[PDB]
């Protein structure tokens, strides 16, 4: 009592129920689909740019004086130098893509400026040096050198003003006041790490004394230490520290130095894979070149596993400065940053919302006020009134956060 | 058999992977184990290659 | 529509041009007469509707005093959209600017 | 011509054009008001063969300079008779003339063919309002300009005031030193201040109660 | 000046897809002869239309001398290079695909405004010099990954998840259409929304959903499509993927089970799990890169969520966490009555009782139900569907998972 289908079972199948219109209404939408195939194989429109230029200025330009640049003009490398010798050249340089020569220089140049860790013109026959070049100065430091004033208001970060009063102390008194240090017999401490909570205020309160400094400041990109090749993000890390400290009252800002982070004077360190070329080489040059300097520099990281007792032996980095959470008064000053600047209403009170935010950051912090926007949007409204906080927070914290089973109370009033 | 003897005594032709390419009798190949290369069309085949 | 939103002149789409003057240094560059008949609109299209102007026409009035023959006549069309559907007293407001005996003016204004 | 066709406006009899067209045999300048009375007969319908002979006879035969005013005024038939089957040739419209017209087309494209969406809908929605600046932030200018800037001016022929204004406003900032303020200054403002004409009134796009013409046409039409 | 460089000169290409989403008695009737053959006509005619382009086009062009001797002047087989820096002395430094570096001539022709660090130029082969610079292209393992067709239906086809379809509306569709809103209040909108829950519940139906209906850019990612193992590979690609959502337009990014990139972040020293560590940070630094995000929109799908890099969790990079549970009795009336509609229901069905005796089965499960009791009708040889093959395809389909519960223990 199965049964299969036989071949003509299968006819009664396929012929009942409109049998006008069933093939009439496929084909037509078989071919249609065909033929959005068959548009596009005629169409292909795709063209090419190649980016020339209007020819009023190059047609001159295209005359024998290309040919010129063909012929005499030369196809010549770049590469690096490890180091020279005495009363004859015998230098020592790698392509490190290529293997590593042992070449000369040609007539062309004179031998004084032919320094180590320099690029230098290198023939493709006969690997000689053409002409000494500069390191590319310098879009490898001022273009994380911005020079420009951040908008981060001092009023931004408000209610963690203490955890701000320790790196006030640490970076702004040696740099306009290095005189009490005469006057009392003492020399200010350089550094600081910063460790905690993600969303805490760390690049806040990195950026709002990068706002007041009115001087160099530098922030660094983690993964931009982390390079492709072998031995290029050590190169790197060399012309940071080296062109950085030149110029006088500058600072320089880690963040993220989980990447090149870990105990290397503990159990680990068996790496070695072009993280350790940028994390040996900096710890190198941190010290060495650093007793009494004016350049601060800070780290900063969510993960307080890569902490170095190397950079904690006094002498490269000082201080734990971590940051912690509002009690009351630092969240209900936030609350009001964060509504300020939008369209609320005059009478709602704040310290009833930040009794519901126990242990939050500002991030959460402003999540909920653009939250609460978000359900006057809802409704036709264009500001917002108190429930619309309320039903934010009950939204944000009282939902995702370390408390549910709302209804089962009855144990507490 | 000097038909196959002398095609023998040629240097092979590479491959080159091209999904997609412009128009206008160039097209634009990277090849196995190198970088992209414009080149241009032989005149037994088509720009219609793609 | 005076209960929804609509005060008599808005006038303000081109003072919504107002942020444009410190976007790149200064201002006050633009002084193409041809500008002026793309003035006559922020008179003309907004007061569509019982826009009606007893001297908030003065841009016009100036301006259909002072050049440009066909925005003369430009100037005088618009006073038909300033009293659209209209039938109650749409001409005595043509009247009083009718009589200045001027080819643009009236040709404009019975228009 | 165009008041013959107003005269003899919206009848798929086909007589209409017995009528002109055979009154007017003449030089082909003359010949350019074939392709109005012609189509003024046919405001909207399906009638997808009187579409082929709109595209069939004159389509580009690249044309030297004689006879583009008139494959420019049989696409601007081509405009309507897509504005009211009710959406169904409006995405084929857009379909074709975003295709084979400004990405594959000459005089009839890259001068004219963008007052099929100031005549399509003037609702407004993304699709068409930003496929028109792919070709006004390109300017191109070497043409001259004020007919890809006719196309600026009445892209904002879409009534119902809506977050236009980012796209009028920056032009605008652009459209002051260049895109020179001695030609199309008035223009740019023309068209920033019509979406805000007033708050409300904006019906006037041949559509009421669902789908009938209340014409309307007539007066739209001849700018 | 005010308007340096006039932001990038670029353009978007859409979809073009949706054709004509109007095919609306969705049965054998002739209203649907007659769309489709109205289809059927707009397309023969742009096809007759582009192939009279073509045809009647008398050109046969002689090219200028100075345009044909440059193509000369130039090498055949023209090499793709990078720019690295620049000196403005008509000589710079570019890199080759394997990375060596050369002090080439750049040529007068080449329109020496372009010249950006990282723009794409090409190069000869005697003396490797810059021919002219390329246009922004980019390889083709991203090419595929952007959208071309509109997958499937609009959100009629979903079966009711209203609660959480006006959240994602809100937060995608409602600032590009209408971001009016937001400016009358100063709040900017958000920006991931990560959408998670037990499979089987519709997450990649509000995907497929919203890139039918709209005007974006739709890329699709999948998780271990950015894996790759050329040391370099895999944060090679963010950098590119995120280029083109931001050359193009106001964008949607929707990549799917991010469960399969990102986990809690251990670092061993092995050279296996860097490659993924390494990309994992760089997408998480693309993300928040603040440089010109240019309105694009990341949507985030996984089945778990307590498995999530906590950096990745926390608002400031997504802001919208969005639970889709196993609904109600409610909602499944609405999606028997979807996946029951193009089939002919007979008379003696109650589809409540199967509602009524369960309580956790899924939006795939009622599926699997609609078309086994189908299958259960050509077994005994019918068209109409009794109530007894919804009673067979329930004990058939269903009894593979239930396992553990204490009967008799409670009441
Ligand atoms: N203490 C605070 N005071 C004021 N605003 C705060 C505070 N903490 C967080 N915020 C809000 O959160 C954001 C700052 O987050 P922050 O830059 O500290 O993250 P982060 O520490 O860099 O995160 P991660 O370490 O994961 O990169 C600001 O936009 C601000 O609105
Ligand atoms: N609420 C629903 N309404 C209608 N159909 C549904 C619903 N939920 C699921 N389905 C059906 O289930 C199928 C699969 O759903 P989908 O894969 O989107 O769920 P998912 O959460 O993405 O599962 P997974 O994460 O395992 O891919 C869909 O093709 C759809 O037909
Ligand atoms: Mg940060
Ligand atoms: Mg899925």
């Amino acid at each position: 009592p199965i049964r299969a289908l036989d071949e003509g079972d299968i006819a009664l199948l396929k012929t009942y129920g409109q049998s006008t219109y069933s093939r009439q209404i496929k084909q037509v939408e078989d071919d249609i689909q065909q033929l959005l195939k068959k548009i596009n194989e005629l169409t292909g429109i795709k063209e090419s740019d190649t980016g020339l230029a209007p020819p009023a200025l190059w047609d001159l330009a295209a005359d024998k004086q290309t040919l010129q640049s063909e012929q005499p003009l030369q196809v010549a490398r770049c590469t690096k130098i490890i180091n020279a010798d005495s009363e004859d050249p015998k230098y020592i340089i790698n392509v490190k893509q290529f293997a590593k020569f042992v070449v000369d220089l040609s007539d062309q140049v004179a031998p004084t400026d032919i320094e180590e860790g320099m690029r230098v013109g290198v023939d493709r026959n006969k690997y000689q040096i053409h002409i000494p070049l500069p390191p590319k100065i310098d879009p490898t430091v001022t273009m994380m050198q911005v020079e420009e004033k951040p908008d981060v208001t001092y009023s931004d970060v408000g209610g963690c003003k203490e955890q701000i009063e320790k790196l006030r102390e640490v970076v702004e008194t040696p740099l306009l006041h290095p005189e009490r240090f005469v006057n009392l017999g003492i020399e200010p401490p350089k550094g600081v790490l910063l460790f905690g909570p993600p969303g805490t205020g760390k690049t806040l309160c990195a950026r709002a004394v990068a706002n007041r400094t009115d001087a160099c400041f530098i922030r660094v990109i983690g993964s931009e230490l982390v390079q492709k090749y072998v031995g290029e993000g050590a190169r790197m890390v060399r012309e940071l520290f080296e062109m950085a400290r030149t110029k006088k009252a500058c600072l320089i800002f880690f963040d993220e130095i989980d990447a090149i982070g870990g105990a290397r004077f503990d159990d680990g360190a068996g790496g070695d894979n072009e993280v350790q070329r940028t994390m040996l080489e900096l710890i190198n040059q941190l010290d060495g070149f650093d007793p009494r300097g004016n350049i601060k520099v800070l780290m900063a990281t969510n993960r307080p596993d890569t902490l170095d007792p190397a950079l904690m032996r006094p002498g490269r980095l000082d201080r734990k400065i971590e940051f912690s959470l509002p009690d009351l008064e630092g969240r209900t000053h936030i609350f009001k940053i964060h509504a300020r600047s939008m369209s609320v209403e005059r009478d709602i009170r704040f310290e009833l919302l930040a009794r519901l935010c126990p242990n939050s950051t500002g991030a959460e912090i402003r999540s909920v006020c653009t939250e609460a926007g978000m359900f006057a949007i809802r409704a036709r409204r264009k500001i917002a009134t108190e429930k619309d906080f309320l039903e934010a927070v009950n939204k944000v914290i009282k939902s995702y956060a370390k408390f549910s089973a709302t209804p089962r109370y009855m144990t507490y009033n | 058999l000097r038909e196959e003897l002398q095609l023998l005594q040629e240097q092979g032709s590479y491959v080159g992977e091209v999904v997609r390419a412009m128009d206008k009798k160039k097209v634009l190949v990277k090849v196995h184990p190198e970088g992209k290369f414009v080149v241009d069309v032989d005149k037994n085949i088509d720009i219609n290659d793609v | 529509e005076l209960d929804i939103m609509e005060p008599k002149v808005p006038d303000d789409i081109y003072k919504t041009h107002l942020e444009n003057n410190r976007f790149g240094g200064s201002g006050s560059q633009v002084d193409s007469a041809r500008m002026n008949l793309a003035s006559s609109f922020v008179n003309g299209f907004v007061n569509a509707a019982f826009g009606q102007d007893k001297l908030l026409t003065d841009d016009g009035n100036k301006w259909l005093y002072k050049n440009k023959d066909h925005g003369m006549l430009s100037a005088a069309a618009s006073l038909g959209m300033i009293l659209l559907w209209d039938v109650d007293g749409g001409l005595t407001q043509i009247d009083k600017y009718l009589y200045s005996s001027e080819d643009y003016i009236k040709s404009g204004a019975l228009l | 011509p165009l008041g013959l066709g107003l005269n003899h406006l919206g009848k798929g009899e086909a007589i209409e054009a017995i009528l002109a067209a055979l009154e007017v045999v003449s030089e082909p300048f003359r010949s350019f008001a074939n392709t109005l009375v012609d189509v003024c007969a046919y405001a909207g319908s399906g009638n997808v063969l009187k579409v082929q002979q709109l595209l069939h006879i004159c389509s580009e035969h690249f044309d030297s300079k004689e006879k583009e005013e008139d494959k420019d005024k049989k696409e601007k038939k081509d405009k309507d008779k897509k504005e009211a089957p009710a959406d169904m040739g409006a995405h084929q419209g857009v379909a074709v003339l975003g295709i084979a017209l400004i990405a594959m087309g000459e005089e009839i494209g890259a001068e004219m063919a963008l007052r099929t969406f100031g005549h399509l809908l003037r609702y407004g929605e993304p699709t068409l309002r930003r496929a028109v600046p792919l070709a006004l932030a390109l300017i191109s200018v070497s043409n001259p300009r004020l007919n890809i800037l006719d196309t600026l001016s009445k892209f904002s022929h879409d009534a119902d005031p809506e977050v236009s204004y980012n796209s009028i406003f920056a032009m605008g900032m652009v459209g002051s030193g260049t895109n020179n303020a001695r030609l199309a200054a008035m223009l740019r403002q023309l068209a920033q201040y019509h979406a805000k004409d007033p708050n409300n009134l904006f019906m006037v796009r041949l559509a009421q109660g669902l789908t009938h013409l209340g014409k309307g046409t007539l007066t739209l039409c001849p700018y | 000046p005010t308007r340096v460089g006039k932001k990038k000169k670029k353009t978007k290409g859409p979809d073009a897809a949706s054709k004509l989403p109007l095919v609306t008695p969705h049965t054998q009737c002739r209203l649907k002869l007659l769309k489709l053959e109205r289809i059927k006509d707009y397309l023969l005619m742009e096809e007759e239309f582009i192939r009279n382009q073509e045809q009647m086009k008398p050109l046969e062009e002689k090219q200028e001398e100075e345009r044909s001797k440059v193509d000369d002047l130039r090498g055949t087989p023209m090499s793709v290079g990078t720019l690295e820096e620049i000196i403005d002395d008509n000589h710079a430094i570019v890199s080759t695909s394997v990375g060596s570096e050369h002090y080439v001539s750049i040529l007068s022709f080449v329109d020496k405004d372009l010249l950006e660090p990282g723009c794409s130029v090409l190069l000869n082969h005697k003396v490797h010099a810059v021919i002219g610079v390329l246009m922004d292209d980019t390889d083709p393992l991203v090419t595929v990954m952007k959208v071309e067709k509109a997958p499937q239906e609009t959100y009629a086809d979903i079966g009711g998840l209203d609660n959480q379809i006006q959240e994602i509306k809100e937060s995608v569709e409602l600032p590009l259409t209408h971001p009016e809103y937001y400016e009358e209040m100063g709040i900017k909108p958000p920006k991931g929304v990560i959408l998670y829950g037990p499979p089987g519940t519709g997450k990649t139906l509000l995907a497929k959903a919203v890139a039918n209906q709209t005007s974006a850019t739709f890329l699709r990612v999948v998780g271990s499509e950015l894996i790759q193992k050329y040391l370099g590979d895999g944060p090679k690609l963010v950098r590119e993927l995120f280029r083109v959502a931001e050359e193009h337009a106001p964008s949607i990014v929707f990549i799917d089970e991010i469960d399969a990139i990102g986990t809690k972040r251990y670092d061993s020293n092995s050279g296996g799990e860097r490659e993924i560590q390494r990309t994992m940070l760089e997408l998480l630094n693309q993300l928040d890169g603040f440089d010109s995000r240019g309105d694009v929109k990341v949507i985030m799908a996984t089945n778990r969520i307590e498995t999530l890099d906590p950096a990745l969790i926390r608002p400031g990079r997504i802001d919208r966490k969005i639970e889709f549970p196993l609904p109600d009795e409610k909602t499944k009336k609405r999606i028997f009555q979807i996946h029951t509609s193009r089939m002919t229901l007979a008379d003696d069905v109650t589809l409540d009782d199967l509602i009524m005796a369960k309580d956790d089965l899924s939006g795939a499960d009622i599926k699997a139900i609609c078309t086994e009791a189908g299958l259960m009708a050509l077994r005994e040889r019918r068209m109409k569907v009794t109530n007894e093959d919804f009673k067979k395809s329930k004990e058939n389909v269903l009894y593979k998972k239930q396992e553990g519960t204490p009967e008799g223990l409670y009441l």
